[PDB]
């Protein structure tokens, strides 16, 4: 399934890390022709952030590629890669004799940093258990309720990958609800600090997993225009685009009015969004043709968004029967012609879409 | 590794601790923090390899396994003399029949 | 481990273990000579295999501990003051004594600490020290409060006049009655605090209350005011000589409140005066 | 001055005085800067017990590999009971 419709120069600037490597994957799944070269750029990202298994395996599935282009049209720096394996092995009994060192000097701000950096250096090898360790030693172990913040931050930005719902949104939730969010200031007297809108795109994640997106939505209602800021998770067009249309798939028209329209947290990503805007206005002036139409264009491109895309096939099934409810709403005597100019449909399958309707 | 070295003979053995990065002079140097003795005219022998005073052991390769702190591969304490070597008496253990259970 | 008979090299061992010990007990002299032979000590409670021995070799030297004490308590047998010094100078050996036993006593306390202590009947394992310190309680009992504290309360005549026969001993008087203390150490402080503050307080505060009052209408009442600002000072002076944590801390303010007794008026009366006459370091002192 | 332990088979291993940090318990016995002796118990706790320490001097705040110390065959069960009978 291959939507050329996606902006990878985007993504390579808004974002790095694994996505940049995991969309490829839904491209290595679905959507192919657009691999080897992002592939390379992986590659040469994974050349930092001391990731040596990962390189290796970016450099095997770049030989599968390899092997594809055979017909179509990798690196290993094993000098780089012995190299850097050697100073991030020898840097880690380095900070095992600093945690000594400084367990010696016993400042639980030292001593939990190191935790912390050690659970990114965990990250930069992609050893989640043991960065679960370093942030589980990071994890009572702090001077303020901000470093909790800050800890839960990290654990999220590892939940992101570890998405083990159940204790994972244990630590979700005592990022969200737990730690008297900015000690009763709100981020610090209206926020451009960015953790509120991280905990919008992680209820988003986790409620996409766990499937309750009304919730989702209503979490990522009240965004913060001012930091929109993260090369892995945060970038205002696509959150934007996950807020308002998760949004426009669970909420009521009362609130379609009253808190989309309404919504002016929320207002200038849509200011970034002049589609979903548009899609917007054709929906609510019932302009169901051109609105769905748009709809399912880009469905595709929410296919190429890799967690949305089993989500998008089930919502915006729920907005086409949205459309379909709000044309059959005010009326006693609807023709299914007109309704089949409206929907851009026949009558007889646009009659058995309203059958399945008829159900229940 | 932090290596825990272990200078092994009958009654000859030092518990004394080196890295993987560092050299022979200087960890005559921590000799001399045993027993006090001057690196310049001694050679740490081990009956293995000549072994000068500023032979670094990242070119030898001590590793953390390779030479482990609890049981490394001792780089040798010769009984001090041009050419000579301490014997190296690793102690040993004892050997149980199969599994008793009145000692747990 | 499996290496002899758990049960039979006692005798050998304490031999060599009393031998090295009464070099320790409150201090025998241990030299670094010494020191080897407390060696030969960890030879001897090595060689044993301690694991039902070692209790009873600790009880050996609890019993010898004991009759130590029981020596130094003849020994307490003196004169004055000088016996404060005395006493001083036992607790101070005692504690260092005690400890270096503690030092031989280190292997032991893996032996039954790690494996097994009453700690965890009449048979208790625990550490030296606080085997030491109930056994030297029991020296505590009358010189402590019969002499000790009474010339830590001469000390206190010293700070009304004269100055403190030794603090060595006086103050280790204050600290003989503190170490002599519940064994449990559930309070430390008691025993000052029930012998001796009772008549401190009251000698203290009654003197400050007459003497002060008959000099206060003598001398410049509202200068002297600032004397007995003085003169509590001096008493925390002396108090400081010998001291306790709890006997400064209440006799101060008890004269204060005495004393306000005779002249709560003044304070204001004066007080104005200063409002009407600027008198800064009278209203210094008076705040 | 200079220390040294002996075993009930003659262990006499002379440890040091300045550097002598990877000993924990002999530091405590520093009759200087002599006779440390533990001769009542075959050495296969003894020498255990300090190869252990050796070990547990090094690998404490190791969030890499804290290796299970290797313990005889035929108590390959005792691998982990010596947690229960010899602490290793």
């Amino acid at each position: 399934v291959e939507n050329p419709s996606l902006d990878l120069e985007q993504y390579a600037a808004s974002y790095s890390g694994l996505m940049r490597i995991e969309r490829l994957q839904f491209i290595a799944d679905h959507c192919p022709t657009l691999r080897v070269e992002a592939l390379k750029m992986a590659l040469s990202f994974v050349q930092r952030t001391f990731n040596v298994d990962m390189y290796e395996e970016i450099h095997r599935k770049l030989s599968e590629a390899t092997r594809e282009l055979q017909n179509a049209p990798p690196a290993l720096d094993t000098a780089w890669v012995e190299a850097t394996r050697k100073k991030a092995l020898l840097k880690l009994e380095k900070l095992d004799t600093d945690l000594k060192n400084y367990k010696g000097n016993s400042i639980k701000e030292s001593i939990r940093r190191g935790h912390d950096d050690l659970g990114d250096h965990y990250l930069d090898c992609g050893d989640l258990s043991n960065a679960l360790k370093c942030y589980s030693r990071a994890r009572d172990y702090c001077t303020s309720a901000k470093h909790v913040i800050n800890m839960c931050l990290n654990v999220i930005k590892v939940s992101v990958y570890l998405q083990n719902w159940s204790h994972v949104l244990s630590y979700v939730s005592k990022a969200e609800s737990t730690p008297e969010i900015a000690e009763q200031r709100g981020e610090r007297d209206s926020q451009t600090q960015a953790i509120l809108t991280k905990l919008k795109c992680a209820a988003g994640l986790a409620e996409l997993a766990a499937r309750k997106y009304k919730q989702a939505a209503k979490c990522l209602l009240l965004a913060s225009f001012d930091h929109c800021d993260f090369p892995e998770l945060l970038s205002p067009s696509n959150v934007a685009i996950y807020g308002g249309l998760c949004a426009l798939a669970t909420f009521d028209r009362q609130e379609l009015q009253r808190n989309v329209i309404s919504s002016s947290s929320f207002k200038l990503f849509l200011e970034l969004e002049p589609q979903v805007r548009d899609i917007i206005f054709k929906f609510y002036e019932s302009k169901y043709a051109s609105c769905l139409k748009m709809l399912d264009e880009m469905k595709d491109n929410l296919l190429l968004d890799m967690y949305l895309a089993p989500h998008v096939r089930t919502l915006y099934t729920q907005i086409r029967n949205r459309a379909l409810i709000q044309y059959f709403s005010p009326y006693v005597s609807a023709d299914m012609h007109r309704m089949a100019a409206a929907f851009n449909t026949t009558v007889a399958a646009l009659e058995d879409e309203l059958t399945q309707l008829i159900l229940e | 590794m932090d290596v825990f070295l272990m200078i092994r003979r009958h009654k000859t053995t030092i518990f004394t601790d080196a890295k993987e990065s560092s050299t022979v002079f200087e960890l005559k140097r921590i000799v001399e923090g045993i027993l006090k003795r001057p690196p310049d005219e001694q050679r740490l022998y081990k009956d293995d390899q000549l072994l000068d005073d500023g032979k670094t052991l990242g070119e030898c390769g001590f590793t953390s396994q390779t030479a482990r702190p609890q049981a490394p591969a001792t780089v040798g304490l010769a009984f001090r003399a041009d050419d000579t070597f301490e014997a190296l008496c690793i102690e040993p253990f004892s050997s149980p029949p199969e599994l008793p259970d009145v000692m747990k | 481990m499996s290496l002899k008979p758990r049960v039979v090299d006692f005798d050998e061992t304490w031999n060599k273990l009393l031998t090295t010990i009464k070099a320790v007990v409150m201090l025998e002299y241990v030299e670094r000579a010494t020191w080897n032979d407390r060696f030969s000590d960890i030879y001897a409670l090595c060689v044993a295999y301690p694991e039902p021995l070692g209790e009873r070799l600790y009880t050996e030297t609890k019993i010898f501990l004991e009759n130590h004490v029981r020596h130094l308590h003849k020994r307490v047998l003196e004169s004055e003051e000088q016996v404060l010094v005395m006493y001083h100078r036992y607790w101070e050996e005692y504690s260092k004594g005690a400890d270096y036993m503690d030092c031989l006593y280190r292997y032991l306390n893996t032996q039954f600490i790690k494996k097994n202590k009453l700690t965890e009947m009449n048979e208790p394992l625990m550490e030296i020290g606080e085997l030491a310190l109930d056994m030297w309680r029991k020296l505590m009992v009358e010189p402590l409060q019969a002499i000790l504290i009474r010339m830590l309360l001469r000390e206190i005549k010293n700070d009304r006049g004269g100055e403190d026969p030794n603090q060595k001993v006086i103050h280790g008087v204050i600290n003989s009655f503190v170490h002599v203390e519940q064994y449990k150490k559930k309070f430390p402080l008691k025993f000052y605090q029930e012998i001796f503050e009772s008549p401190f307080l009251t000698e203290t505060g009654e003197y400050y209350k007459q003497e002060a009052s008959n000099l206060l209408q003598e001398s410049n009442c509202s200068q002297y005011m600032e004397k007995v600002l003085g003169r509590l000072k001096d008493e925390e002076i002396r108090c400081r000589k010998y001291l306790h944590p709890s006997s400064y801390t209440k006799v101060i303010h008890e004269c204060q409140q005495r004393m306000v007794a005779d002249h709560l008026q003044f304070l204001h009366a004066e007080c104005h005066n200063i409002i009407r006459q600027e008198k800064k370091n009278d209203m210094a002192n008076m705040y | 001055m200079y220390v040294k332990l002996i075993s009930s088979d003659g262990h006499e291993f002379i440890v040091k005085r300045e550097h002598a940090l990877t000993s924990g318990t002999i530091k405590a016995m520093l009759s200087g800067p002599n006779e440390v002796n533990f001769r009542e118990i075959p050495s296969h706790v003894l020498s255990k017990v300090c190869m252990y320490f050796t070990y547990k001097v090094r690998y404490t705040n190791s969030s890499t590999e804290i290796p299970e110390f290797p313990i005889a065959p035929e108590i390959a069960l005792e691998l982990l009971m010596a947690a229960n009978f010899l602490d290793c």
